[PDB]
């Protein structure tokens, strides 16, 4: 029951077992070799079963490197997938794809369960029925791009805008007043910057709720399919044993795409449109197909892409772009400003801006900060050449009011409070819909461009203001 | 400049497996001095031929090709 | 003055005339340009999709 | 015996094995009727065109129906022949499929009637016409400004409701009343419901009783509708051959023909020529179009209608369709808003026949001033729209006064339009049409209101209206 290599194929390795004897697929195969002499290397290998070919042979992939496979080579069958550790035991713990600590703060023992990479999507009878709002305690995505328990979210952002500290406050947001886990899972994205969140995952305090799972660009393509499938099972069990509403973070899911892309061409299989693999719509949906609210619990998973080239019409940005709910993009001209959080306001859409969702006043007013924002943002090159005493009294109104408003979107965060010593502050949804429903209306066009800067609610903006003296 | 640099070359008349493994050969001797506690500077000028001597390699061993026949 | 006034709003208007003509042209010249880029795109995937296929 | 058997079934495409030495030859019909022997099977009436010889005693067909039910070793007789198709006078006022059977419902033709071949070589050069004779329609515009030519090929740019079915059936009307030959309308490809319609509006103008339909429609294989200008041509061909007339051949979409064989060299496995399309583009496009010809005895002549996809006439299929193309007649819908029907664009519709060495002098001379008055006429709106009509010039308000008199008398009554109207429609012979336009440019009309020259056939129709008017 323990088969030969036939064939070493740069990441793809094909196996011959016993007749009778085939693994099912997507089964974990094991290669435990010791070398038998000094034209060896050892070798420590875990394969994926793929494909089942003619005579009892199987096409496999691999979670690490081929480099040392010697033809004839003995392959242990687990009779299972991928198993990996959940529960409480991978809180504040870093794995890899095979669900093993990257970190040296110990090994998980044998006794904990372990839960299989590949699972079927929850039922249509075990969703929710209607759409709820997660709600975040950031008054740019509580107001104009609200995030729905259960949905997708794209965040389009790059490097020195923030994206790491808005992941962190999301973490500790979610984590005090829903209770809930969230998972990271970085996937084929930059080594480097997976350590800097890690690190600020340390100091931020954030790492005592966060699991997080690491397969970078270093690792072969088959680690960086399974990467967001073991984050997304280290979710499902806090969702479907704790109820909880989890957090799901997926680091540039583009990669998930291309990774099967670079597998397939040497699976066997004829190239799809634009290079991709062929079962590009059904790989990414039984990734996405799992992360949904049902009636226990819900994972919600905030998911950042990178868009090549920024063409949104090549299929793999266009098949993740499919699932998605809402978006936040995250905009460098806003950070060099001194917003925080650098959220574009008009550009960041969601499918939860409608007023059978959010209500008829909060629909309202987040319709009138588009208008008045997107209103401002055909000035600027008026303001900026023309200047400001040229422009009519009734425009000047209308600049006013917007810097009022895209001053009052930034806040305080909780994990900012040990970088400038402000406590940071959770605001909620009423109480943000309010506060721009009062800027609206004009009660405060006599407080001043700043008061408005870095708070959380409006009777913050009247203490700063009355402690500028104003 | 000579007392501490290292000059890899692979140039156009070497076979495209000597293309290949130029890179590599070039952070394999980078990595020696990074296990060791230096600081390593590699320049690899033009890895665009590194990827096309890697295309001609795939095409040659019979591999399927990609977009603008890259694999 | 006046007679120089309505010269200079009916050359202006001859300006900006001209401008619509000049670029109504661009447009013309790039959209063959446009058309002729398309055609090649069009045959450069399908060649590297049908060549993908005769690799198997 | 000539009866083989299934091998393969994929989609359309159907491999059919014979013995040795009883292959059949290229492009012909192999039958499939089969009675379903048990609860197991399906009752199956089924027609293969020959495509390739694959070797090994195979034969690899095209479908023109649904393949689906078809069991590997089910028998599949030769029928000796390409597709037979009936041809006469028992094909006028009936709607046939691309089998050469009738899609109506009154009856079906008996086995003893003459049935030609689909595939049929070339008309060759001992048999074709030395001179370019001038296919005479009664359209003024038509045999003014882009004369016809028997045995030529003639493009239509239109539709989408601007008055091509009534121009078709019009041309159906006056060929047939004074050339006493016949139409055949192949319908290649298009919507079903407009084929209805198509059918309706012949049947209740009593055109219908002088052509003879073909319709193979969307739903059909493309190896169907690859086949529809073909057997609708073998139609044309027994009526110019046999009976020595001049026919009439509309294709509908001739585009639909190049794509449907681009669908058809995919599915047979060709590697794609620039844009897709088959790399018998030009070779298919040539055995349809060679045979629309003038010879000897009679004639083809062809009025098609063209797509040209995304607007770009250096697409390989409008460049094919272009280099056979003998005429170029252009609908605009800004004609037919303003009351000008037939809304021929008398500047854009282009033919090589209208030349001095085939028209005539004379003809010549009267098209192309007319042609010149139009386009200063089109010069002159904007100054008409800028200035008005008045201070423009005394010369150029002749130039105003002429042509708009001269476009409203390139309008006609059909005969198609007495049944909406109840004008009775005209014929205008072209040495009439030549004398009216002539005595228009003259000045012999200016006295005459410009309403008087709308819808009115010869010259003095024109006066005896205007006689009636005041």
């Amino acid at each position: 029951t323990r088969g030969r290599v036939i064939q070493v194929m740069g990441p793809v390795v094909d196996v011959k077992f016993e007749n009778g004897h085939l693994p099912a697929i997507y089964n974990a195969l094991k290669i435990q070799h010791k070398a038998r002499n000094e034209n060896e290397v050892d070798i420590d290998l875990t394969l994926e079963v793929a494909l089942h070919l003619g005579d009892d042979t199987v096409r496999t992939i691999a979670m690490a490197s081929t480099d040392g496979l010697i033809r004839g080579m003995e392959v242990i069958d687990t009779g299972a997938p991928i198993s990996v550790p959940v529960g409480e035991v991978t809180l504040g713990r870093v794995f890899n794809v095979l669900g093993e600590p990257i970190d040296l703060e110990g090994d998980i023992p044998a006794d904990a369960r372990r839960d299989p990479i590949h699972r079927p999507a929850p039922k249509f009878e075990e969703l929710a029925t209607e759409v709820e709002i997660l709600e975040t305690g950031i008054k740019v995505v509580d107001l104009l791009a609200p995030y729905i328990k259960g949905g997708k979210i794209g965040l389009f952002g790059g490097a020195g805008v923030g994206k790491t500290v808005l992941i962190q406050e999301l973490i500790h947001n979610i984590a005090q007043e829903h209770g809930g886990i969230s998972v990271f899972a970085g996937v084929g994205e930059r080594t480097r910057e997976g350590n800097d969140l890690y690190h600020e995952m340390k100091d931020s305090g954030v790492i005592s709720k966060t699991a997080m799972v690491f397969g970078q660009m270093n690792e072969p393509p088959g680690a960086r399919m399974r990467v967001a499938l073991t984050g997304l099972t280290m979710a499902e069990y806090f969702r479907d044993e704790q109820g909880q509403d989890v957090l799901l973070f997926i680091d540039n899911i583009f990669r998930f795409t291309q990774a099967g892309s670079e597998v397939s061409a040497l699976l066997g299989r004829m190239p799809s449109a634009v290079g991709y693999q062929p079962t590009l719509a059904t790989e990414m949906g039984q990734l996405q197909e799992r992360i949904t609210s049902t009636a226990k619990g819900s994972i919600t998973s905030i998911q950042a892409i990178y868009v090549p080239a920024d063409d949104y019409t090549d299929p793999a940005p266009a098949t993740t772009f499919s699932h998605l709910d809402a978006t936040t993009n995250l905009e460098r001209k806003l950070a060099e400003m001194g917003i925080y959080p650098a959220v574009d306001p008009l550009a960041s859409t969601s499918r939860a801006l409608a007023p059978e969702i959010v209500g008829e006043e909060h629909y309202q007013v987040a319709r009138k900060v588009q208008q008045t924002l997107q209103r401002y943002k055909e000035l600027q090159d008026i303001i900026a050449i023309l200047g400001m005493d040229e422009l009519s009294d009734e425009d000047k109104l209308v600049v006013h009011r917007a810097r009022r408003i895209q001053f009052f979107l930034s806040q305080n965060f909780h994990v900012a409070e040990q970088f400038t010593g402000q406590p940071g502050s959770y605001v909620p949804v009423k109480e943000t819909v309010r506060g721009f429903k009062e800027i609206l209306e004009g009660k405060y066009d006599h407080l001043p461009e700043d008061a408005f800067r870095l708070v959380g609610r409006i009777e913050e903006v009247v203490e700063k203001a009355k402690a500028m003296g104003v | 400049a000579l007392d501490y640099t290292i000059v890899v070359t692979a140039s156009a008349s070497q076979p495209a497996p000597l293309l290949f493994l130029a890179p590599y050969a070039g952070v394999a001797m980078g990595e020696y001095f990074m296990y060791k506690g230096k600081h390593v500077l590699v320049v690899y000028d033009d890895l665009s031929k590194q990827a096309a001597a890697y295309r001609e390699l795939s095409l040659l061993l019979r591999r399927p090709p990609g977009r603008e026949a890259y694999p | 003055l006046l007679d120089a006034k309505a010269s200079e709003h009916a050359a202006r208007m001859t300006a900006m005339k001209n401008a619509t003509d000049n670029a109504n042209e661009l447009i013309r010249t790039l959209t063959l340009s446009y058309n002729r880029a398309r055609q090649a795109a069009i045959t450069q995937e399908i060649t590297e999709i049908v060549a993908g296929a005769n690799a198997l």
